[PDB]
């Protein structure tokens, strides 16, 4: 699982 | 009123934080990805000390992003707490808490902690 | 839109958190002392997941208070990160970061960490 | 030193 | 030397912390589950202030558990940082950081933060 | 057994962390200042994952220092939680919690949070 | 995924 | 007030 905060 | 704070900031990862510092102490703006498409943009709101000390101390501030937009919902929210340090190499040094909504049983893995440094120059 | 969140909350110490949950995901309100006089009241702003999961998970949220009002300036800001858990005994479980503006040398003692639990019933 | 967050 | 600390402690979840406080300031012991079978037992080591202030302040301490034993390896370590408060209702109030070994890319979700309260009486 | 970890490490400030990684998972050593005189040296103990994953993940570890030696007592303890990342530029990335013993009333300012990065090369 | 710290 | 951790 990933997260929008770090796909940045 | 803090022109020093108002503007575009970038962290080590390439994320972009665009904020407006109101004269009243309000922070308003958006947080987005390196490849800042609309899908990666989220609203942010926060507060900052609008009358900082003049002895060289930084300017305390904090903001929150709920990870929901019209394209995605990660059921989580991140708060950044830190301070603005002005000058030739201005920076916002922060520590963050990312909390995900969990069931009562899973509350132990609900909160991640980390830190971010933002600068005015793209990484 | 979260009526569940909108209202008056109290933490273990007697502090009162009055908030309005906007349909858009905005949190707006004030934080004050047990002896809630005007001098102890500060503005808060935050965000929350306006479309939480229905599997029983809590509602992620966060807010910030800059410790400056017309009576005092503590040159600091606190962010609370946590989740709302509804029901008979509704509660907001949070973890907070209190950052004070410091000189570069003193940045090591700039950030305190703690936790707070808020309920609808006065302690 | 005290702080407004905890004088509450 | 701290007999006050030496002994069996229990947190809110039922976990059992058995520790020996050395005269030198060393903490040594084991951490285990409610259903404390061997499979749930892990070694711990830490340090504590062996000459605390007498003005009523608590006793600062900290310990670490690497989550590996002869039955399991969760590739992680937790540190608890807090203070011992003696008396009729003695307690150890702590805040913890659980770090899991991650790849460089996943370092953002490497550290969870939480808090625990330990008492001498079983929950 | 972790030769990778055993050795001298330096953080951004010049502090020196000298540690021995036991085959059993024990960490033992001392933490001291840039001008490492005896007065600045403190004992540390911790634990680390002695059988890390081989997929490239880091090695989880943690240690504690109680700030008391024969020259000083700061009535506090710091725990570092993080991971070892080996290679050409080996580093130990950590997050720490510094807790000071406080009276019950002052427990709100008992715990500071921060982060440190250690390397094998002097800053 | 669970963790030994909380299976306690 | 200072602290031994950062006088290092």
């Amino acid at each position: 699982w990933s997260h929008p905060q770090f796909e940045k | 009123m803090e022109a020093g704070i108002t503007g575009t900031w970038y962290n080590q990862l390439g994320s972009t934080f665009i904020v407006t510092a109101g004269a009243d102490g309000a922070l308003t703006g958006t947080y987005e990805s390196a490849v800042g498409n609309a899908e990666s943009r989220y609203v942010l709101t926060g507060r900052y000390d609008s009358a900082p000390a003049t002895d060289g101390s930084g300017t305390a501030l904090g903001w929150t992003v709920a990870w929901k937009n019209n394209y995605r919902n990660a059921h989580s929210a991140t708060t950044w707490s830190g301070q603005y340090v002005g000058g030739a190499e201005a920076r916002i040094n922060t520590q963050w808490l990312l909390t995900s909504g969990t069931t009562e049983a899973n509350a132990w893995k609900s909160t991640l902690v980390g830190h971010d440094t933002f600068t005015k120059v793209k990484p």
